[PDB]
């Protein structure tokens, strides 16, 4: 059970990249039950666009803490955060995007 | 004014490269350049044995 | 009934206020003639090296109706212009032709004016 | 001393263009984000529907046409107070071709600001605009201060 924190802005991202078929749970939600204004959806999967990731794991998270950009913000962090120390193959591909910023 | 010597077979700036070295042997920088307001003769005598010596110029 | 000259001679004048550019034929006489202030500048901008090159464009393109293939330079005066005027008068495409020594250097003359600070 | 960077975000759905990310970063009043991209957006979507084209080439035109080449600086040399031309980098000219659009779009007057911005992009991409009244106003000031192309 892979796991990852996505530290971003006071909004942890609890992920844990388990074996799936690509299902995304925001705090035992949906991912439209939870984030209206879709804009940040696609970006979520910027990184799983990238690398090809598609329908290979879950990512079931309890995001405590920080509004809905922020949240979102945290959850992408995280699966990359936890995709990274899932494989490292791709880490010289996504060192030039890295989303830790400290803020 | 640099010389009446002729120079062709070269670009528009080897000639002014050529001028403005050539314009220093000549008047046309001192003699007609200082003479824009008077001077005294006291430091028009000084202004000669200060500059001739320091190599200021 | 134009004395299409085909070559001639170009006086130019330049100044720390003003240039005028002056062409003239083999004996002199004038052919065209321009200055920063006919281009339109007013100001302190006449003497600049811009208003040189204007200048000479606009002689240059005013004598090339009156026939000159070539021309000679005679620059005189102080300034920064007269590069920009040089400039010009070789991109006009009117090739000079040769130069002179020629200059106002005084001997001795009359002794110039007062300062501008006393 | 020296420069500094500086990056952003390009992804948009609705006519991805790095330049619309920057006009987003722009027109936002109080943080409110969401509420520039939403009439943006809808602006967009107004201009596609009135007009049978792409909103992304029109909002191209726009720019190519409100983009100043020449900016006039100030300068005070002596008691005269001149001013010189300047060639406006690419960054430069967009970022006041931002500036200008905006502004004249919420100076235009309208019911919404979605169709303030539809029909300034309209007015730019046929050059009979504001915002080309003040690119027009530059080019004759730069032209008029062209005695001092270079110090």
């Amino acid at each position: 059970q892979y796991y990852g924190t996505g530290r971003r802005k006071s909004s942890v991202a609890r992920v844990r990249l388990v074996p799936g078929e690509g299902r995304i749970v925001v705090n035992n939600r949906e991912i439209s039950e939870h984030i209206p204004s879709a804009a940040l959806i696609e970006d979520i999967k910027q990184p799983l666009t990238l690398t090809e990731t598609a329908g290979t794991y879950d990512v079931l998270v309890n995001v405590h803490g920080g509004g809905l950009s922020g949240q979102a913000g945290a959850i992408r962090h995280g699966i990359a955060r936890a995709l990274l120390e899932a494989d490292p193959e791709y880490r010289t591909t996504l060192k030039r995007a890295g989303l830790l910023t400290r803020d | 004014m640099s010389k009446t010597v002729v120079r062709k077979n070269e670009s528009l700036e080897d000639a002014l490269r050529r001028f403005k070295r050539s314009v220093s042997k000549t008047g046309t920088l001192a003699e007609a350049r200082k003479r824009e307001f008077y001077e005294k003769p006291s430091v028009k005598r000084k202004k000669k044995s200060e500059a001739a010596r320091k190599r200021k110029f | 009934v134009k004395k299409n000259i085909e070559s001639g001679i170009a006086h130019i004048r330049s100044t720390f206020n003003n240039t005028i550019v002056t062409i003239t034929d083999t004996h002199g006489n004038a052919i065209s003639w321009s200055s920063a202030g006919a281009l339109g500048f007013r100001g302190s901008r006449k003497s600049t090296p811009f208003a040189a090159q204007m200048a000479a464009e606009t002689a240059a393109k005013g004598s090339i109706e009156h026939g000159l293939k070539t021309l000679e330079v005679t620059v005189k005066g102080p300034g920064s212009g007269r590069e920009a005027a040089i400039r010009a008068l070789q991109a006009a495409g009117l090739e000079v032709t040769a130069i002179r020594d020629v200059t106002p250097v005084p001997h001795n003359g009359c002794r110039p004016p007062k300062r501008r600070r006393v | 001393k020296g420069p500094v960077a500086k990056r952003d975000v390009l992804p948009d759905p609705i006519y991805n263009s790095k330049l619309v990310s920057r006009l987003i970063n722009k027109m936002m009043i109080d943080g409110k984000k969401g509420k520039s991209q939403t009439i943006l957006y809808k602006s967009f979507d107004i201009i596609k529907e009135r007009t049978g084209n792409d909103a992304m080439e029109v909002f191209e035109q726009a720019l190519k046409n409100i983009m100043p080449v020449l900016e006039v600086k100030a300068r005070r040399v002596g008691g005269a107070n001149y001013q010189v031309p300047v060639e406006v980098r690419p960054e430069r000219r967009t970022t006041l071709g931002l500036r200008w659009l905006v502004n004249y779009a919420r100076l235009r007057g309208e019911k919404t600001m979605e169709e303030r911005l539809a029909n300034e992009i309209l007015d730019a991409a046929n050059n009979t605009g504001a915002a080309v009244k003040k690119r027009e106003d530059t080019h004759k000031m730069a032209e008029a201060n062209k005695a001092f192309a270079h110090y």
